[PDB]
């Protein structure tokens, strides 16, 4: 009984415009990692 | 024969001990190079 | 080392031994100044080099006093190396 | 491991086991050269790998001498691994 399946939610944004410090690269996609 | 205790620093390196000592004091009293 | 003796001796293993001479010369030599040079783990480092130095040459007539352990060898150091061994090997 | 056995065996858990084979092969294998390679914590590292190696296979007839502890297993190492275990596991 002490092997409970912990389940919670991850979240991540794709394609955000970073505002300028006063930006020619624009993200179309975002990368993540597997469990492998 | 009776066994006398002689002085030696004994470190235990794993399963068998060894008796580390130095004779630099024996060579310095006679002013001899070690 | 038994690992390079148990294969007998070939002409291929001789190059491994001549390279292992240099690899043991550059790293393990002057081990006490390296143990003062490095960070933590100096006690295991000094105890490791001394234990390999015992294992290189591998009733009892010379026992310890408060036990019965045969004393199985003797290190002969200088007076400057004796205390730097006795501090890294505290007990 | 009881954690992947207590769920029975499915076809989904087989991919987890085949990936866990590689994850245990790349990290935990040749643990003694890694324990010499790393910084501090080598005693807990070696004791951890040996304790997992005992727990993998999990009156008494073989007790210790000055106590009564049953000796519950036996490691058979080489002569080069015996002293590198006995230095990292000092007591």
């Amino acid at each position: 009984p002490l092997n409970r399946r912990m389940q919670y939610s991850y979240y991540f944004p794709v394609g955000l415009f970073m505002p300028n410090p006063k930006t020619q690269q624009l993200p179309v996609e975002a990368w993540i990692v597997n469990k492998n | 024969q009776p066994r006398v205790p002689i002085s030696a620093a004994v470190i235990k390196l794993g399963n068998h001990a060894v008796a580390v000592e130095s004779l630099q004091k024996m060579y310095n009293d006679t002013q001899s190079p070690y | 080392d038994p690992t390079f003796t148990e294969r007998g001796f070939s002409k291929t293993v001789k190059s491994d031994l001549i390279a292992m001479f240099k690899r043991h010369l550059l790293e393990h030599s002057f081990f006490l100044d390296r143990a003062e040079n490095m960070g933590s783990g100096f006690s295991q480092y000094v105890r490791s080099r001394l234990s390999e130095m015992v294992a290189a040459v591998s009733v009892s007539t010379y026992t310890t006093a408060k036990g019965g352990e045969p004393v199985g060898g003797v290190f002969i150091v200088t007076d400057n190396v004796l205390r730097q061994l006795l501090t890294f090997l505290g007990e």
